[PDB]
C-alpha cells in the first residue's frame, strides 16, 4: 500500500512505471485516473498561455463604497475646500463613513495642494487614492506620465455656470448663448480640444500601446520553498533510517 | 577552501554592477557593491537597505541567510580537522561534515536569489536617483556561483569515501 | 482665474498683447459668447486668485465674486461652482459643465 | 532573424542559470538513499523517459518526484510564453492606410515643414485627415 | 437594415434581451439607471454618458414662483435631498440591490 503509492505519483503526470499489474482492473482503472490527470495539466498550460498574452490590468475599485468598505488603500481630499466640507456635511452614511475615516485618518491624508495630491498617489504606489473634481481629473489623466486615472461615476451633480452680477441684463442673452452652444456641441468640441487634443496622452492611443514580453524570475522563486522544504525532508527520513541501522 | 574563498568574495563585493547614467545631464559612472555603493567623481558611500517597507523585510531575512551560509562552511573544516586528528568512529563526523556544507549553499543560493530578487525589484523601482542602464551582474557574484559547485564537488568525493 | 485647461497664459504671452495673451477652454468660450452676443470683451485676472468667499466677520466677498458683487467686473466667464450662497448675490447662467467629485487613483501596472 | 539567442527567448537568462543550478541540487539527494549513476536519472527525470532505477518508495522517490513535479510546470510555461510571442508577432499588422497611422501613436509620421501637403491636412475637413492634423499640430 | 429603431422603450428593453446581447440600445441615463434595477436585471448601463443634459423644474415665463423654486432646488441638491430620493426611487424601490452589481464575478482563472 506504500510501494505502489509512489507509482500513483509515478502515474501522476509522467515517468512510466516499472511495476505494472499487467492487464487486470488495476491496470485499466489505474489508467483512468491517469487519463483524468492529464486533462488538468493540459487546461493549465492553455489558461497560463492566455494570462501571459492578453495582459489586462484589472482596476481594484470602482466606487466610493469600495474605499469605505476597505482600509488598505488610503484616500484623501484637499486640506481645505468644499470637498472636505462636503463629507463634513453629507449625511448619507457612506459619505459619513468616509468622513469618519478621514477625521480618524492618521497621518493626515489631507494634502496642501492639488499637485501634491497628484504626486502622493504616484509616490505611495496606488495605496493612496485622492478625491478631486471630475473635469480636472479628466485633464490630469491626459497629462504625462498619465499614470493616474479616474474610476467610477461621480459622487454628485455639480455645475459650473457663467456668472453675471445680479440684475444685469447681460445674463439672459448669455443664458440664450450657453444653451445654444451646448445644444450644438460647441462646448464638446472644445472639451475634446482642451482635454484630449491638448492632452499629453491619448487614453486609447496609450491603450493601443501595451505589448509585453518574457517571464520574470519572480514566479519561480516562491516555488523554491517547496523544493527546499522537500530537501529538509531528505535528511529526516534518512536519519531515522540510521536509527533503523 | 575554494568554495569558502569565493563565498566571502561575495561578502567583499566592491562592484555588484556597473552603474551608467550617461544621459545627454551628463556622463555618470557608478560602481555599487553588494552593500557599499561606490561611484565614479571618485567617492564611495554605503546605500544599504533601501525602500519600500517590505523589501526591507526581505532584507532582514536576507542578511540572516547570508550569515547562515558562512557559518555552515566553517562546520566542514572543523570535522575534517578532526579527521586529521584521527589521521595522525571517523566516518560519522565526515558524513555529517558534508551535510552542513550542502545545507550551506542551499540556504546560500536562496540568499543569492533573494538579493537578486532585491536587485530586480529595486531596478523596477528605478532606485531613487541611481537607475543604471547596466545591470551587468557581479563579477565576484558570478564567482560566488562557482562557490556552490565547489561545495558540490567537495561533497561528491567525501561521500565517495563514505561508501567504503 | 488662470486655470488649466480653462484659462492659461500663452507661452509667448510677453510677446502677445491684449486678450490674446490668454488661452484655454474658457478663453475660446469667451470668444463664443462674443460670437453669440456680439460684444468686445476684456479678459482680466482676479488679483487674490480666489473663486470668491464671503467673510465671516466683515461679510465681504473676495475673489471673482467680489469683483461681480462690488461692480468691479462685468461678467465672469470662469469655472465657478453654482452654490446657494453665491446664487443670492449674483445671477448665474445655466450650468455648461456637469461635474462632481471623482476618484483619482493610480492606474495599475503592479505584479 | 537571429539564431542561438532565439532558442533562449521565452525563458530569461537568469532562469536558464537557475533551472540548472536547482537541477544540480537533485544530485546527491538521489545519492542520499545510500552519485554519477543517478545523475542521468535526474536527467531521466528532467522531462520524460521514465527511469529504470527507482528507489521504490522512500524519500528519494517522493522528493525525486517533487523536482519532477516542478520542472513540468516550466516547459509548459516555455510553451505558453513562446506562443505568447508568436501570437503578438503575427498580430503586428503593417500600416496600409492613413487610418492606421491615425488610430495608433507608436510610429510617428510627418510631412514637410511647409507646403500644400501640410496645408492639405490643415484644410481637409474629413475627420481622419483632421485627426492626423490634430496629431501633427500636437506633435 | 433591418431598422434598429424600435417603437417603444419597453420594446427596446426586451429586444436587447431577445437578441442575446447582439442588439444594444441607447436611452437616457437615469431611465437606464431604473430599468437596470428592475428584475430580471439582465440589462446594464456601460460607459460614461454621451452628453450633459439636465431636467429642470419649469414655471411659465415671467412667473415670480420660479425664483424661490430656484432657491429651493439649489438648497435641496446641496443637502443631498435629491440623492436620498435618488437612492429611494432607483435602489430602494429597485427590484435588485445596489451591491448586486458587486456580484458580477470578475476575471477569475479556470472555471
Ligand atoms: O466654487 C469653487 N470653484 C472651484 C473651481 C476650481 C476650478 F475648476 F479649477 F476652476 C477649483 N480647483 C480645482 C482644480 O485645481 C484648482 C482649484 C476649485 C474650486 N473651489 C474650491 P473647493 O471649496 O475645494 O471646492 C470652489 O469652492
Ligand atoms: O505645384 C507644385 N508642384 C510641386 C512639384 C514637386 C515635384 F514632385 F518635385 F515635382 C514638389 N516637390 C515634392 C518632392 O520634393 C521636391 C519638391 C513640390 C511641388 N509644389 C510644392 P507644395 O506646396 O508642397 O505642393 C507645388 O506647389
Amino acid at each position: 500500500i506504500f510501494n505502489s503509492l509512489w507509482f500513483s505519483l509515478g502515474a501522476f503526470m509522467q515517468q512510466g512505471c516499472d511495476i505494472s499489474p499487467r492487464s487486470l482492473s488495476g491496470r485499466i482503472v489505474g489508467g483512468v485516473w491517469w487519463f483524468f490527470t492529464l486533462i488538468i495539466i493540459s487546461s493549465y498550460t492553455a489558461n497560463l498561455a492566455a494570462f501571459l498574452t492578453v495582459e489586462r490590468m484589472v482596476s481594484p475599485i470602482e466606487s466610493a463604497e469600495d474605499l469605505s468598505k476597505q482600509t488598505e488603500i488610503a484616500y484623501g481630499t484637499l486640506d481645505s475646500g468644499s470637498t472636505k466640507e462636503f463629507f463634513r456635511r453629507s449625511k448619507i452614511a457612506v459619505f459619513d463613513k468616509m468622513w469618519t475615516y478621514m477625521r480618524s485618518a492618521e497621518p493626515s491624508v489631507f494634502v496642501r495642494t492639488t499637485a501634491e495630491g497628484v504626486a502622493r498617489v504616484r509616490k505611495s504606489k496606488g495605496k493612496y487614492a485622492y478625491l478631486l473634481e471630475s473635469t480636472m481629473n479628466e485633464y490630469i489623466e491626459q497629462r504625462k506620465p498619465c499614470d493616474t486615472m479616474k474610476v467610477g461615476g461621480n459622487l454628485d451633480s455639480k455645475g459650473y455656470g457663467i456668472a453675471t452680477p445680479k440684475g444685469s441684463s447681460l445674463g439672459t442673452p448669455v443664458n440664450l448663448a450657453v444653451l445654444k452652444l451646448s445644444e450644438q456641441g460647441v462646448l464638446d468640441k472644445l472639451k475634446n480640444k482642451w482635454w484630449y487634443d491638448k492632452g499629453e496622452c491619448g487614453a486609447k492611443d496609450s491603450g493601443s500601446k501595451e505589448k509585453t514580453s518574457a517571464l520574470s524570475l519572480s514566479n519561480v522563486a516562491g516555488v523554491f520553498y517547496i523544493l527546499v522544504g522537500g530537501l529538509g525532508l531528505a535528511m529526516l527520513v534518512a536519519l531515522i533510517e540510521f536509527c533503523y541501522k | 577552501l575554494l568554495a569558502l574563498l569565493f563565498a566571502t568574495t561575495a561578502f567583499l563585493t566592491t562592484y555588484w554592477c556597473q552603474g551608467t547614467q550617461r544621459v545627454p545631464f551628463q556622463l555618470r559612472r557608478f560602481h555599487t557593491g553588494i552593500w557599499y555603493s561606490c561611484e565614479e567623481g571618485e567617492k564611495c558611500r554605503s546605500f544599504i537597505d533601501l525602500a519600500p517597507a517590505s523589501e526591507k523585510g526581505v532584507l532582514w531575512l536576507s542578511v540572516v541567510s547570508e550569515v547562515l551560509y558562512i557559518l555552515l562552511l566553517v562546520v566542514g573544516f572543523s570535522l575534517m580537522c578532526l579527521e586529521l586528528l584521527h589521521s595522525s568512529d571517523g566516518l560519522k563526523l565526515n558524513a555529517f561534515a558534508a551535510v552542513f556544507t550542502v545545507l550551506s549553499g542551499l540556504l546560500g543560493m536562496v540568499a543569492h536569489m533573494m538579493y537578486t530578487q532585491v536587485f530586480q525589484v529595486t531596478v523596477s523601482l528605478g532606485p531613487e536617483d541611481w537607475r543604471p542602464h547596466s545591470w551587468d551582474y557581479g563579477w565576484s557574484f558570478c564567482l560566488a556561483w562557482g562557490s556552490f559547485t565547489c561545495c558540490m564537488a567537495a561533497s561528491v568525493t567525501t561521500l565517495n569515501s563514505y561508501t567504503k | 482665474i488662470l486655470e488649466s485647461p480653462y484659462v492659461m497664459m500663452k507661452k509667448n504671452h510677453e510677446m502677445l498683447e491684449g486678450n490674446e495673451r490668454y488661452e484655454g477652454y474658457c478663453v475660446d468660450l469667451a470668444a463664443e459668447i462674443a460670437k453669440h452676443c456680439g460684444f468686445k470683451y476684456k479678459l482680466t485676472i482676479v488679483g487674490d486668485g480666489k473663486y470668491g468667499a464671503r467673510d465671516a466677520d466683515t461679510k465681504i466677498w473676495n475673489g471673482m465674486v467680489g469683483e461681480l458683487v462690488y461692480g468691479k467686473a462685468d461678467i465672469a466667464i470662469a469655472p465657478l461652482t453654482i452654490t446657494l450662497v453665491r446664487e443670492e448675490v449674483i445671477d448665474f447662467s445655466k450650468p455648461f459643465m456637469s461635474l462632481g467629485i471623482s476618484i483619482m487613483i493610480k492606474k495599475p501596472q503592479k505584479s | 532573424k537571429p539564431g542561438v539567442f532565439s532558442f533562449l527567448d521565452p525563458l530569461a537568462y537568469e532562469i536558464w542559470m537557475c533551472i540548472v543550478f536547482a537541477y544540480i541540487g537533485v544530485s546527491v539527494v538521489l545519492f542520499l538513499v545510500s552519485i554519477f549513476n543517478s545523475l542521468w536519472f535526474s536527467l531521466g527525470a528532467f522531462m520524460q523517459q521514465g527511469c529504470d532505477i527507482s528507489p521504490r518508495s522512500l524519500s528519494g522517490r517522493i522528493v525525486g518526484g517533487v523536482w519532477w513535479f516542478f520542472t513540468l510546470i516550466i516547459i509548459s510555461s516555455y510553451t505558453a510564453n513562446l506562443a505568447a510571442f508568436l501570437t503578438v508577432e503575427r498580430m503586428v499588422s503593417p500600416i496600409e492606410s492613413a487610418e492606421d497611422l491615425s488610430k495608433q501613436t507608436e510610429i510617428a509620421y510627418g510631412t514637410l515643414d511647409s507646403g500644400s501637403t501640410k496645408e492639405f491636412f490643415r484644410r481637409s475637413k474629413i475627420a481622419v485627415f483632421d485627426k492626423m492634423w490634430t496629431y501633427m499640430r500636437s506633435a
